[PDB]
């Protein structure tokens, strides 16, 4: 059962296509990001709708 | 009789069969209880 | 320092062992460290009476005697009589109580000396007892409460044979003045040997901690430890077996065999008996009886487990290699 146990092991042990590399957060205190999330929401409705006028501009910067 | 009540199941085969595979891995128990007794002994280690 | 070493139910093996001794080795112990060897049955030039004067001079305080070395055991066989050891025209036990009384140190070197060892092993034809032990339990020949005259229980030296420096070391700390440095054991071993275990320093501890096995002898030792199938003691053995190697060379168990306990006071463990040489007694076939030193069966067996989940690739091969 043991050498079962380290043949299973042994199979996880290969694994491929994940990258974790230094991950690391701080200062969105400082972040007014109650605030943020506010003036987001008031701006929500507002981008979703305007969506295609800035596809408009950004198509015009893609040349 | 109580106690003779068991001694009939003693000699009952089924009974006898299992009774006979418990003294046979007698030794497993054994060091299974004196496994749990010194993990109790160590316990505070 | 006057030094009487006398044999009793020996097999001299613990005088042979000294005589392997470097640094100091026997000769360089015996003349340049101020002990003088009065005697010794294997080495002491005199024979017949005058042999037996200086023996009656040691045992009637005639001359002093500092270290009292007794190896092999005390032999009381027949009926108490201990005539199965004649030595110089008395049982050889009357001798061990004059010269143990007499003596400002009693070491008995060697099992047989110090816990009856091998002779002591049923059926015990020769009446075998240790000096101050019979196998585990205290009290040998000289009872429990027996001290020399330095204050001292009897220095158990133990092993078969011990190894010399066990013996050559606590000389040199008498004869250099750090006998206050010598501690013993609840065995009256020396702790500076004893602490350890045969398995400390052993070159199989990491296949032990892998609980890789060495699964038989010659070529089949060149990996993995002997604990699991030829019974080794190491882990339940105090020794520095593997600290201080044997012959300046290697030891049992580097060697691959299994350490027999021989510094313990059962040795032969289990008598020897049927089943137990060589082989690692199991319960189920796969929990060994006895778990190293300290060590419950559960947490033992836990770990084996995980070590056997974790063992790497090298803990499964040869590593001893030609
Ligand atoms: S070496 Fe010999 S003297 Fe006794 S302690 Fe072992 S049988
Ligand atoms: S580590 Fe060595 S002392 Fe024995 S138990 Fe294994 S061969
Ligand atoms: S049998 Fe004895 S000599 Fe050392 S290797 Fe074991 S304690």
């Amino acid at each position: 059962i043991a050498n079962n146990l380290t043949s299973a092991i042994g199979e996880l042990k290969a694994l491929n296509a994940a990258d974790t590399p230094i991950p690391a957060l701080a200062a969105l205190k400082d972040v007014d990001l109650a605030g943020l999330a506010n003036s987001l929401a008031t701006l929500s409705g507002g981008l979703v709708k305007a969506t295609p006028a800035l596809n408009a501009v950004l198509d015009s910067l893609t040349d | 009789s109580p106690v003779d009540g068991i001694r009939r199941r003693l000699d009952d085969p089924q009974v006898a069969e299992a009774l006979n595979s418990l003294l046979d891995h007698a030794d497993l128990l054994a060091v299974l209880v004196k496994g749990l007794d010194g993990f109790v002994r160590r316990g505070d280690d | 320092a006057s030094v009487l070493w006398f044999q009793g139910g020996a097999c001299s093996g613990n005088t042979m062992s000294f005589l392997n001794a470097d640094e100091p080795n026997v000769v360089d112990l015996i003349v340049d460290f101020g002990l003088d060897l009065l005697w010794h049955p294997s080495l002491g030039l005199e024979l017949g009476n005058n042999a037996q004067k200086v023996f009656w001079d040691c045992a009637k305080g005639e001359r002093p005697l500092d270290i009292f070395v007794f190896e092999g055991t005390v032999i009381e066989a027949p009926n108490g009589t201990g005539q199965m050891d004649m030595f110089a025209g008395r049982p050889m036990k009357d001798w061990v109580t004059d010269l143990a009384g007499a003596a400002q140190i009693v070491v008995a070197i060697g099992d047989c000396a110090c816990f009856g060892g091998i002779p002591a092993m049923e059926p015990n034809p020769s009446g075998s007892t240790g000096l101050q032990f019979h196998k585990r339990e205290k009290g040998g020949f000289l009872g429990p409460d027996f001290r020399s005259k330095m204050g001292l229980p009897v220095i158990n030296v133990p092993g078969c044979p011990a190894h010399p420096d066990w013996i050559t070391q606590i000389l040199v700390a008498l004869a250099t003045g750090r006998a206050g440095d010598i501690t013993l054991d609840d065995l009256h071993r020396p702790e500076t040997f004893f602490k350890t275990f045969t398995q400390t320093g052993c070159t199989r501890v990491q296949f032990f901690e892998y609980k890789q096995s060495t699964l038989s002898f010659g070529e089949g030792t060149r990996t993995g430890c002997l604990f699991y199938e030829f019974g080794c003691r190491g882990p339940m053995t105090h020794s520095p077996c593997n600290r201080i190697l044997w012959n300046r060379q290697s030891s049992k168990t580097r060697a691959g065999m299994p350490c027999l306990g021989c510094t313990e006071p059962e040795f032969p463990h289990f008598d020897l008996a049927p089943g137990t040489v060589f082989k690692t007694q199991k319960v189920s076939g796969m929990i060994p009886k006895e778990v190293p030193e300290g060590t419950d069966h559960l947490t033992y067996m836990g770990l084996a487990a995980a070590a056997r989940i974790a063992a790497p690739q090298w803990s499964k091969e040869d590593m001893f290699v030609v």
